[PDB]
This record gives C-alpha cells, structure tokens and sequence, in this order.
C-alpha cells in the first residue's frame, strides 16, 4: 500500500514551518545569480559549473526558456530546477494558450509556478523543491518585470536581486550601482561585474551564461512575410558576444 | 489517508473521547429548561470584548427548522459542520417522507454524525454537545434533547452543558421541580436568567434568550428586552 | 513502515486542543500588521508591508491586498502560499453565485463558505492548518458595510474595529480609545495611520511601506467605488496627517 | 524527530543525504568504466570479473542494450542495473510511438533523469543507485556521452569514467586531452578507439587485461553493437605492435 | 532505525534487510541445479520430520508453463507466492505472443517482482532463493535468483543449508567433465551430492526428489524422475557414502 | 571617501604607490605601514593576476 | 477550397486561398487557412473550418512543449503522427483534411493526412474540395527538378483555375515557400485574381432618415469615479 497522503510539513512549535527554513538554507549552498532590470530591458546572469572539467556545458542549462519573452535562471539544486521548469512550461501552455490562444504576462506566469511550490508545501508524499526562481520577462503592458519566486510559494517583485551562495554581498553591490535609468548596454557591464565580485572561476563567455529579455529580435521569427507579430524579446547570448563585452569592463 | 486518529485505549476507552469532552467543558454554558408549553434555552455569549459588530454575527442558537433551535457549547468552528448536516436532513424528511422532522427523528440523526467520527478511520471525532429542544409538528408537547460528542443521545427535563455546568445543576435540582414546570412563559424565562446569574455574572449584556413556542415560533428576545427581566430578579434577590 | 512515521496531527491534546492551530496563531504576528477600522460612511483597510528593501520594487505589489470580487476586498497576513489559493477558491466561489443567481453575494455568505474550506484541514485528512488571516472589508444593501475576521480555525466575528497580524493586543488598546461610532473617511483614514504609527515594528512608517485601501460612498447612485490606491496617493494623504 | 532521513527531506544543513546515500552504494560491483569519443564513433570498455569458475561467463554484463542506437554502461548494484534497463526499454517503444522517430540519446537523458527526481520527491520510493553511461553517435548533435547520477543531475561530457578507482582515469584522459588540445580524438575508425581506450586503462588501473577479463561495447553510426572475447583478444595484440 | 527497512539506505553501501532475506534462505534445505548438455536436472532434499507423514506426496519441484522447472528454497509459504506470480506472467506472454515463454525472458519477469519489493515501505523484499531453467529453442538455460533479485548464469548453481558441500563438488564436477556431461548420467549425480549436503543436515531423516527437463530424455518438458530410475540414483548415492 | 564605498579591488593599487613614495622618502617605518593596507585590501581574492605580481 | 503542395528538392510551396463558405453564402472573404504548427511547419486546411483550426492549436502546443524538451528543431513526422493518433480516436468525426509541409533536419517534405487518419505520401499532393480542377493542372506542366521560381508559378496558377473550375475557390491565392536553410517566406496575396468593380452609385444617405423611438446613454467604459 501505501499511506502517505499526511502533510510531512508541519508548524513548528516556535513557529514558522521547519522544512521550508530547511530548504531556503539550501539555496545558499548553490550556484550564484543576479538580475538587474533596466528601463528598456532585462538581464539575467549566472555561472555554469560541472563535476570535472572534462565535461561538457552546452548540454546544460540554467537559463531556460518558458515563453519567447519571458526565460527563468535558478540557484538552488538543478535536479529540482529541471523538473519544474518542464512544469512551468506545461501549465503555460494548457492553461492560457488554449483558452486565450497566446502566452502568458509575467505575472500571471508567476502566480501559475506558484501553486505548484504551493502543494510540495501542502500534503504527504512532498517535501518543497530547494530552489528560488528568477522570473524575469516582458509583458506589453506593463512591460519589462523582474520576479523572485522563493522555497515558501509567495512572490516579490524587485528592481534587482540575486539569489544563490553569494547574495547578501551581492545584493550591497547592486544598491549602489542601481540607477534609476540604466540602459541596458550598461547594465549588461554592470552584471558582469558584480558577478566578477562574485566568481574566481576564469572568466569567458563559456562559464558566464549571459540572457537577455532586451527587445525584439525579427531574425529569431522563424518566417518572415508576417509584419503583424514580432519575434522573440528574449534572446539567449553564447560565447562570443560576451567575449567582447569581457575586454569593454 | 485511511490511518487511524482513534487508537483504542485499554482503559475501557477511546482517549480522543475524553480529549472532546475536556474540550466541550472549556466550551461557554448553555442551560435548557422547559415549561408546559414552551421551550427556553440561556446561552452566554462573551460580549466582554470591546468593539464587536453583534447585528450581524449569528448567535449561538440556530435554528436548523421552523421549530428546532440547535444550541451548542465547545469548538465554534467545529459546530458549523454539524448545523450544515442537519439542515439538509430536515429537508430531506419532507421530500420522501413528507411532512416536518420530529425533533426525536433528528437528535437521533445528530447522534449517529457525531458518532462516526468516532468509528470511522481518517477522522477524529467532534468535541461539540448540543442541546437540541423544540416541537413535533400537530403536537405541543416540548421535547429537549440533549447529545454529546459521545455519540449518545438522552433526554431531559432541563439540563446545562458548556463551562461550570455543575453549578448551575445544583441550582437547577432545587430551583426547577420535575413535577411542575412554571407554567408561565414569562416566569420560565426568569428562572432561566436567575441561573444564568449565577456563573454568567457582570452585567446583562452577556445573557442572550431565545424562546420557542409551538406552531413554528422562534424568537430571540433582545437586549432591551432582557435587561428588564433581569432587573426584576435583581430587585426581588 | 509508513504508519510507523505518520504525525498524527489531527488529534487533540489532553486540553483538548489543536496544537497546529495555535502554532499558525503564534506565526501571524510575525507576519506585518493589517487592521480594518470602520467607518460610517466606508471601510478603511491599512496593511503594514512585512518586506522593505531600498532594491525592493513594492508599487506593482498588491501583496496584502486583493480583490475577491469589485465589492469585498481583503487584507492577508500569514504565509503567502497557502493564502493565494483561497483567493482563487474564493473567486470561482462569487462568481458561481453569481452563475446561478445572477445577483452579487452578501458579505455574510462568502465569510462562511472560506472559514468552512479552513475547518475540513484542521479536522481530518492529517494535514496542517492554511495559516492565514482575512480582514474582509465588504459592501451588501442587505446590512450594509460589513467588516470582518476569521483566523485559521476556520471561525468569524464581525468587529467595528479590529487589529491582525503583529501586536493583536496592541493595536486593540489604542482602537477602543479613539473610535467613534460614527466618522468620516478621512477621520478614519487618518485613525488607521495613526494606530500603525505607533504599532511600527520599525520606528519609521512610510506610504512605500503602506498598502492602503478603501471602499466609498463618493460613488454617486448608491454604488461603492473599490479603490486601490497607488503609493503616490498615499503620500500625500500621509502629510495631510502630518506623519511625515 | 529522529526520522529525518528515512525521507526525503532537508536537513539543517539544508541537504539531502538520503540522495548522497545513494551515491555511496554505486560503487559496490566495483566495475570501471571509461568511455571515449572517436571523430566518428562512440567507445566504452569495462572491467569483468566473475567470482567463480561455476558461472556462465558470457551471461555476466554490464553494457545492456536500449535502443540499437543508445547503449547504457552500468555501474552499481545489477538489481536496481535492471530496473534501471526495463524502464529506458520502455521509454525508447514509448519515443518511437508518438513522435515517429527513434529515440535521441539527449532526450534520454531528460527522462530518466526527471523519472529520478521523482523517486527523491516521493517519500516512499528509493533512489535507483545506479551511475548511467548512455553512450551515443547522433548525427544531429554528433557523438555524445550523457552521464545520469541518482540525483537526477547530468551534464556532457567529451571523455567520462566512473567506478571506484576512477580518480585514476581522470588523471589519464586530463593529460591525454591537454596534449591533443581537443575534445575527441580525430580517428576515422572504431578499431582504433578501442586500442587507445584500453591503454590508458592499463596505464590508469596498473594490471594489463586478457580477453575474458574485459567487456567491450561499441556505438557507431546507425548500429550498436557489442564485440565478443575473441574480437577483443585481436584488438590487444595490436597495442603490442604499435 | 536505519537497519531496520528497504526502502532505507545507509551510508556503508547496506541496506541491511535485504542481506537478512538470505538468512531466511540459509535455514533451506539444499537444492542443487546440475547444467548439462542437454538440459537441467534440479533435485531437493526434502526432510521427513515424522513417521506420520504420507510420503512422496509434497512436491517442492513445481512447474511453470510446461518447460521451465522452479525449486526454491526459504520461506516454504513465501516461495509459493512467487511461483504463483511467475505462472501468470508466463500465461500473460504465452497468449500475447503464441509461443512457449523464453527463459531470458522469464528471467526478466521474475526479476522485476522481488526487485519492486524492496523499494516500497509497506513490502517486505522475498526471502527465497529460486533456481530455474529447461530448454527453450534457443537451447538449455538456468539461473538461480537471489532475495535481493539479483541473478547470472550457471553452470552449476545452489543454495540451501548444506550449500557449502554441493558447491565444492559442483567444482569437482566440471573438472571431471569440462565437456559437460549427459542428463541421463547426471541424474546419478545429483542423487550424489544431495546426499553428502545431508553431513550438515544429520539431526532428521530426508526423501529424495528428483525432476528433469532434458530435451533428448522428455522432449523438451519438465517431468518428474519416478519409479525405478529414481531408485537406481538412491542406490547409487547410498553405497558411496557407505 | 572610497573606503566607505571599500568593494573594489582597485584601491590595492593606491596603498602600492603610497609605499612607493616613502619608500624613495627613505623612510622604512612608515612603508611597511601601507605595504600592511596593500596586503589588506588584496586579501580579496577577486584581485587580478598582475597586481598580485605588483 | 484547394491545397497544392508542390515538392522539390530545394524547398516546398504550400499554397491556398482565403475563400471561405458556410454553403452558399461566403462566410468571409480573406481568411488565413495556412496555419503554422511551427515556424517552419506550416500547413493548411480545407474542409471543415472549426475543426482545421482548432486542432492547429492542439498540435501547435504539443510540438513546442515536446521540441523544448527535445532541445532539437522539430520533425515534419513528429507534426504528422500527433495528427493522426488524435483523430483516430474519434473515429473520423473530425473531419480535418491537412497537407502537413515543412523543412527540418532532413530536408524539405509534404505529406497529407486525411479526415479518417489516412496518410498519403508524395511530390505532389492536391487536396480538399477543389483539388480536382489543380490536380488536372500540376500532371502536364510538373517535373521533378524544379527551382522554387518554376514551382511558385505552378502551385498559384493551379489554384487561379480552381476559381474558375470551383465554386468554393475564390479570392486572393496566398503562397508559403518554405526553403531549407531560411526563414520561412509567407508571400500572402502573391495573386489577386480580380478587382470588385466599381458602382455606379453612392449610397451613403442624409442624417436623421431613421428614427429613435427611445434612448439612453450608459458607459459601461468607467465604473463611477470620487
């Protein structure tokens, strides 16, 4: 049989509920991630990392694609992000591009992920997923978002914030090298940079993972002929456009 | 889930029944007392609290038909669960049945809920005691009932549940004759507020009084009403 | 096995008592303070933010305050998760009586339905409590302006004035000396500043750290206007106060 | 409680050491493996020990056919090896079904990778403590090595090993790549992929094999296939006379 | 705590029930597996507790399909559940597929049972060890399967009590016979070391049963060795002993 | 003024050219001062190869 | 209501026209039938309307979410089997008639699939209701060999006689020359066949000609302000 249907989360006696102050620990025994918002884009970077060097890291991603204007970058476990952002995908999709026929706005991306945080907090036979989530995307009308989406199944909009082992020095970086107008040519130096403070790691476009929901990009369309729709706002950066933006800090 | 939260006890019980009595004692007191032609249940409500919309909270009297009054003392939150159930039997009876439910028919009813969730697995039973009192319908006699979390079912002449129940049980076997009601709806109603004087205390603002007559009349007195009733006892004391 | 390592949680106590339910209790007033003060002519509802950063973006944030139709509105307090799911239960809840009446519901009604979802938990199933707190500021012809709390047992009492969240007892003193029965909006308005002034887990209190709400009467033909203030509104009324 | 590794559950420390367990009990048949990319082909040789004379030697394996493109290399426990070859079985006639073509390695790794997620999600059900070597030629992402865990991590990899003394064979394949200064070796035939794999086997494991002590699969392009003992027992010769 | 269950897991690689199911097997009584030529000859020490028994009317040979004997050893009760399931599982593939089960492929099946009851925590992982073969048309197979559902071939295989005999004479035997032997000269060969794995066993009394699927003797089915070729094996084991 | 906004490995270089001025000043007792700061502020690990070498 | 797709072994032209009918009465005058499973999948639909364009959308969704998982490009195939599994199982009372045209990873294809769970293969399909009168046209000016310049003459005036052999045909030709190795090239109204002809008389009438026989104003644009 089997007879676990029980919540294996529980309030503590003190308060506040054990698990997840167990699994936001967790979070800062993990990879490191920031995101600035610009005013005409957004910006999310990250180190990749691997058992040996001899491994690849093409073949892996932490920053995924959900929509073709909204991507998501983690810090946390990667077993767990993998499965949630398959997740985040398919309640993208059944649940607001078959009733409304088209993508989801960020927020209400956000709020979707959100609930299934929710019932790994909720019932047996679930202990949360040890991640926090960057939700960074672009909607038309209240164009450029950046979100954060925690171990507990709330979220907080920011103006910038990072996540991961090297957060609380991290976050003071940031407080004074944000602007209240930065462009995005600026911001993509000014990520870099803090996550320079951040990473000993040999610094290239190989191991900084660099995306971008900046703006539209036709070339990513796919098909041409269709001047109605406009392509992808998320445009994911390889190796050789960060290379140069190595040499410009 | 289909484990058990009623574990058997050597003791001759089940611990989770003591627990829903414990439970049903901390609850606030409620007395019944019924007379020839009437039936009257005194609650305390705790009004002590400062700032509290009165109007358009429910009181803890609810009438689950047009001639049964459902009082009850223990978990408030609890008790709704019960007062939905019961609702939905009465109208039940008229649909297969016809005719109104006889208050004998849905203590009975009341009974058998509280006790599954005693023998059921899955669930621990309800620590909530009512007294249910009330009409049968082409009749006048006033029945009062009483059931508890037990799952048992009795009746009574008059009776008191909820907090420091025994004191008022005393007053009420030297103040109340099983021979003779008072045979007034009025004088009823005073022997009610004279007991609920004794725990209740600190002003009459805390006693609420509803009265039920036969042929489907059930009235909550209020406030005003009271606070002449008992200044008559207190004169009189 | 797996019987072995079940919790049981559900069960009570030799108080005969709910353990859980008092642990959620004792975990709300770590959560920020939201406090309904009502008034004659409206509803004043006034949420301290339990977050505050400089980096911090809390002008898109509408996260204590949400509506549940254009007509009852609530304050959160608790553990955010749990909450956002009875907001959307509650939704398909109004708008289903909407379906099948085709008339708006009473204040009365959707208060019981979301407190009965809470006492399904805490009785069976061996699950934990949804820790939360409402403070449902609502409008009905049937009794008028109606203000309300229910807490995670799963029960509800109407208040005139009523405090949540962080320092209960607190909040509570101050309200009983400074209430009148009557008042307008704006007495209110500035009542509900005052009272988080003075209840402030830190010594400052802001308009950013302020979500603020109200529903009016200044709607013309007996209607009640919703509205959600934007943080610059709430600015200038926090120096019509004389606050800041 | 004292029940806080039972299940699958965060620790103080934040971490799951139910999951490392598993990690622990992978190296217990205390076979190696080492596998290679040529230019054109796939190689993995492993270690075959037998305990006994009173065996069938042929029978003995570790390199389990999936599809008859993708072969998986095993090391850990042969009952969890199996559970492990049925459920890659059946995802490979589930691929083929639905999507009208066979079943890419890539693709592979994701399924049985989310598929381990869950056995640490559920609280009742035991992380398979098998280390999987899915061995490849794709055309549409060339010659592939994926390497699954039981956490359900994976990453490429331009050479692997795993087993026991497999720190050894990482000191080999380093030097090796650094030397050429490239990710796989440029060598047009699966014949000597297998001659260069073996090498740094003896170099790295220090004991020289024989033709019933080794296992040999091979992936080219279009096939999978496993040679046999005397096919191997040509293959040492030539090492010889090099 | 973490010594007592399957579904735990224990940071030295045990998981300490599973290694207590063959202690369970260990109270057996010997059950050898001679592999020859021609097919598989099981035999089983089956113990006379009292002269009140009805004899040669227990059977602890019993078939499956028609071509692939099953003796265990362990739990007696525990064994037959196993056995149960594997003849259904040999139904469900003889309907679906028309033909007779493979022995690979019942091995499999079998495989997979004992193997899932070790990874649920309201199971208990079997305490049986089986030992199984006939001829199938791809020839003459046998495996013996451990409680912790792991399994090889063989060419001689045990299990039992009195498994430290058999086991140093099944070398003997294919050191006398490294070319195999015959079915029909093999079953004097079982009576032979069935006897001597009762000098561990010697505090009772025992029948002996013998059974073979030999493709050249029965046609390829599991049959029983009865009447007076069972009692030539009897003398033949008696006086040597003797 | 920087030592408030202290987060830059940049200022490694300012204490090096200080004990480079009183170190042609002749003084020794004050060079191993902000040769002390130099070695401070270049304990961060983030500090380029070249001003390590420095 | 005619499909051409027209193979050759530089690309594929999928072509259609924008007439829609609901019987005799047409139900709208240009309407897009070429639909984009992918963006280098396109296909379109003839017959039933409700039932091609919904179902673009089912397979639309499933082919993201399965290509994002695959972390490839998508198949032609894997377009073409999620078709016919799907309507299957209703037993063919979805009445979808699709040529499934695309470029991938192995070059340029078009299949068909019809409205039972039928699947043809070919370097010339012609289907839908009109299908008759182009396929007649494609058989004495084809050959194989052709660049995507011969091919988009064929493929559009094939469909220009449709119109003029078939009275559901009508209105602006719309052409999709997919190549391998490019964008996808949606060169929609690549022929017109006709201008409406110009009336002769302006019918736009003086003001105040009808009458109210009561009014009122609500807006429905603000609930009531402070």
């Amino acid at each position: 049989t089997d007879r676990y249907s029980f919540s294996l989360t529980t309030f503590s006696p003190s308060g506040k509920l054990g698990q997840i102050d167990y699994a936001l620990t967790a979070v800062k025994q993990g990879v490191t991630s920031l995101g600035i918002k610009a005013t005409n884009g957004v910006v999310i970077a990250t180190e990749k990392k691997s058992s040996s060097p001899l491994a690849m890291s093409e073949t892996l991603s932490k920053v995924s694609l959900l929509t073709p204007d909204i991507g998501a970058v983690y810090s946390g476990m990667g077993p767990d992000y993998r499965v949630l952002v398959d997740k985040s995908r398919k309640v993208a999709h059944t649940s607001y591009k078959r009733i409304y026929g088209e993508y989801p706005p960020t927020k209400l991306l956000v709020s979707e992920v959100a609930k299934i945080m929710q019932e790994a907090t909720q019932s047996g036979g679930v202990r949360p997923f040890g991640v926090s989530l960057l939700i960074a995307g672009h909607d038309e009308f209240n164009g450029f978002s950046l979100y954060q989406v925690d171990p507990s199944g709330s979220y907080f909009p920011w103006k910038a914030t990072a996540i991961g082992k090297g957060s609380v020095a991290a976050k003071t970086f940031l407080e004074k090298r944000w602007n209240d107008e930065l462009e995005l040519e600026d911001a993509i130096h000014i990520a870099l940079l803090t996550l320079k403070e951040s990473v000993e790691g040999e610094f290239n476009g190989d191991t900084i993972e660099l995306a971008i929901i900046g703006d539209e990009n036709p070339d990513l369309l796919g098909y041409t002929g269709i001047p109605t729709d406009k392509g992808p706002r998320f445009r994911k950066l390889t190796s050789q456009e960060i290379n140069d933006r190595l040499e410009a800090l | 889930y289909d484990r058990a939260l009623s574990i058997f006890s050597p003791d001759g019980h089940i611990f989770q029944v003591e627990y829903a009595l414990e439970a049903v004692k901390r609850g606030t007191c409620a007395v019944g007392v019924k007379g020839k032609n009437c039936v009257v249940l005194g609650c305390e409500r705790r009004s002590t609290l400062k700032l509290q919309d009165t109007r358009i909270t429910p009181s803890k009297v609810s009438k689950i038909d047009s001639h049964v009054v459902l009082s009850f003392s223990g978990l408030n939150a609890d008790s709704r669960i019960l007062i939905e159930k019961a609702r939905v039997e009465a109208q039940s009876h008229r649909l297969t049945l016809e005719d109104p439910v006889t208050v004998e028919y849905l203590t009975r009813y009341v009974a058998g809920v509280q006790q599954r969730y005693t023998q059921s697995g899955g669930v621990r039973p309800f620590g909530v005691s009512t007294l249910i009192a009330g009409f049968d319908p082409r009749d006048d006699e006033p029945k009062l009932y009483q059931t508890e979390p037990s799952g048992i079912y009795s009746s009574w002449s008059a009776q008191t549940i909820g907090r420091n129940s025994k004191t008022v049980r005393e007053f009420l076997e030297k103040n109340y004759d099983r021979k003779e009601p008072p045979a007034t709806v009025e004088e009823c109603v005073k022997l009610t507020v004279r007991s609920l004087l004794e725990v209740v205390q600190t002003g009459a603002k805390n006693i609420e009084i509803t009265v039920v007559k036969p042929d489907s009349d059930i009235v909550a007195l209020s406030s005003e009403e009271i606070n002449q009733y008992v200044t008559q006892i207190e004169q009189e004391k | 096995g797996s019987r072995r390592y079940d919790s049981r949680t559900t069960i009570f106590s030799p108080e005969g008592r709910l353990y859980q339910v008092e642990y959620a209790l004792e975990s709300i007033s770590h959560a920020g303070t939201a406090i309904g003060i009502m008034a004659s002519d409206g509803i004043v509802l006034a949420a301290e933010r339990k977050v505050t950063s400089t980096l911090l973006e809390q002008d898109t944030s509408t996260e204590k305050l949400y509506k549940l139709n254009d007509k009852i509105a609530v304050a959160v307090a608790g553990l955010t998760a749990d909450a956002e799911i009875l907001i959307n239960t509650a939704r398909i809840h109004a708008q289903n009586y909407l379906k099948t009446y085709n008339e708006d519901i009473p204040v009365e009604i959707l208060v019981r339905r979301l407190s009965d979802i809470k006492q399904g938990y805490t009785q069976h199933g061996g699950l934990r409590p949804f820790g939360v707190s409402f403070i449902y500021a609502g409008y009905d012809d049937r009794y008028g302006y109606q203000l309300y709390t229910s807490n995670p047992s799963g029960n509800y009492t109407g208040w005139k004035a009523i405090s949540v969240g962080a320092n209960t007892s607190a909040a509570q003193t101050l309200l009983q000396m400074d209430y009148k029965d009557d008042m307008k909006v704006d007495d209110a308005i500035e009542l509900a500043l005052k009272t988080l002034s003075k209840t402030t887990d830190s010594s400052a209190l802001t308009y950013d750290r302020l979500e603020f709400a109200t529903i009016r009467k200044g709607a013309n033909d007996g209607e009640v206007y919703q509205k959600i203030f934007k943080p610059q509104e709430i600015k200038d009324i926090l120096v019509k106060t004389g606050i800041t | 409680a004292g029940y806080d590794r039972h299940i699958t559950i965060f620790s103080p420390e934040g971490r799951l050491y139910q999951v490392e367990y598993a990690f622990k009990a992978t190296n217990q048949t205390n076979i190696n493996s080492l596998a290679v990319r040529g230019k054109d082909c796939t190689v993995v040789i492993s270690q075959k020990k037998v305990p006994d004379k009173l065996l069938d030697p042929t029978t003995v394996s570790y390199i389990f056919c999936i599809s008859r493109t993708i072969g998986m290399v095993v090391n850990g426990p042969i009952p969890d090896a199996r559970n492990a070859a049925l459920r890659a079985k059946a995802e490979a006639a589930e691929f083929r079904y639905k999507y009208g073509y066979d079943m890419p390695c890539d693709v592979l790794a994701k399924r049985m990778a989310n598929l381990s997620q869950i056995y640490t999600q559920r609280a009742y059900m035991r992380p398979l403590g098998v280390i999987l070597t899915f061995v490849s030629v794709d055309e549409e992402l060339g010659p592939s090595i994926y390497k699954t865990d039981p956490a359900g991590y994976y990453v490429g990899y331009k050479a692997t090993a795993t087993g026991p003394k497999q720190q050894e064979i990482t000191t080999n394949l380093e030097n090796h790549f650094k030397k050429s200064k490239i990710d796989h070796i440029n060598e047009e035939s699966w014949e000597k992929v297998v001659e260069f794999a073996i090498t740094h086997m003896i170099d790295a494991l220090g004991t020289e094999f024989s033709k019933n002590d080794l296992e040999v699969g091979v992936a080219t392009k279009d096939k999978f296939f496993t040679l046999s003992a005397e096919n191997i027992e040509e293959r040492l010769v030539a090492i010889a006379e090099q | 705590g973490y010594d007592l269950s399957n579904s735990v897991f224990s940071p030295d690689g045990r998981n300490f029930q599973v290694e207590y199911a063959v202690k369970a097997v260990e109270n057996g009584t010997t059950s050898i597996g001679i592999k020859c030529n021609d097919g598989v000859v099981f035999a089983v020490e089956k113990l006379i507790t009292s002269k009140l028994l009805v004899p040669q009317k227990n059977v602890k040979i019993q078939v499956v399909d028609r071509h692939i004997g099953c003796v265990y050893s362990g739990l007696i009760p525990d064994g037959r559940h196993l056995v149960n399931r594997g003849r259904e599982e040999a139904a469900s593939f003889k309907k679906l597929y028309k033909t007779p089960i493979p022995i690979p492929a019942f091995a499999d099946r079998l495989g997979q049972y004992v193997q899932a009851h070790t990874l649920y925590n309201s199971v208990r992982p079997f305490g049986v060890s089986t030992i199984f073969g006939g001829v199938d048309k791809n020839g003459a197979h046998l495996y013996m399967l451990e409680p912790s559902g792991s399994y090889w071939g063989y060419k001689g295989a045990a299990t039992g009590k009195g498994r430290q005999s058999a086991k140093a004479e099944l070398e003997k035997l294919v050191d006398h016979h490294p070319e195999g032997l015959s079915a029909r000269e093999a079953v004097k060969q079982a009576a032979k070391i069935i006897y001597l794995a009762h000098e561990d066993n010697k505090e009772k009394d025992f029948e002996l049963e013998i059974s073979w699927c030999s493709l050249s003797e029965t046609n390829g089915l599991h049959k029983f060795v009865k009447g007076d070729l069972l009692q030539e094996a009897i003398d033949f084991a008696q006086k040597e002993i003797n | 003024e920087f030592k408030k906004l202290d987060d830059k490995p940049s200022l490694v270089d300012v204490h090096l050219l200080e004990s480079k001025v009183y170190h042609k000043l002749r003084n020794l007792a004050k060079s191993k001062a902000s040769l002390t700061a130099a070695r401070t502020a270049a304990n961060s690990i983030y500090c380029p190869t070249q001003t390590v070498a420095e | 209501t005619t499909i051409v797709g027209v193979k050759f072994n530089n690309g594929v032209v999928i072509a259609a026209d924008t007439r829609s009918t609901q019987g005799p009465i047409v139900a709208d005058k240009n309407c897009a039938k070429l639909h984009r499973i992918s963006p280098k999948i396109w296909c379109a639909g003839a017959g039933t309307a409700a039932d091609t364009e919904a179902v673009t959308q089912l397979i639309g969704s499933n082919i993201e979410l399965h290509s994002l998982y695959t972390s490839r490009e998508p198949r032609v195939v894997s377009a073409l089997q999620m078709l016919k599994q799907h309507l299957f199982k209703y037993q063919g009372h979805i009445g979808a008639y699709l040529i499934v045209a695309g470029v991938d990873p192995t070059g340029s294809h078009l299949f068909s699939i019809h409205a039972h769970g039928s699947t043809d293969v070919g370097y010339y399909l012609s289907l839908g209701s009109g299908s008759l009168a182009a396929m007649a046209v494609l058989e004495s000016h084809w050959k194989q060999d052709l660049t995507k310049e011969e091919a988009i003459k064929l493929a559009s005036d094939a469909i220009q006689a449709g119109i003029w052999n078939d009275l559901g045909s009508g209105s602006n030709v719309d052409v999709c020359v997919m190549e391998i190795g490019k964008d996808a090239e949606y060169l929609r109204n690549y022929l017109t066949p006709n201008v409406r002809e110009e009336k002769q008389k302006s019918y736009k009438f003086p003001r105040g000609t009808t009458a109210v026989l009561k009014e009122s104003i609500v807006n429905i644009c603000d609930i009531q302000e402070e």
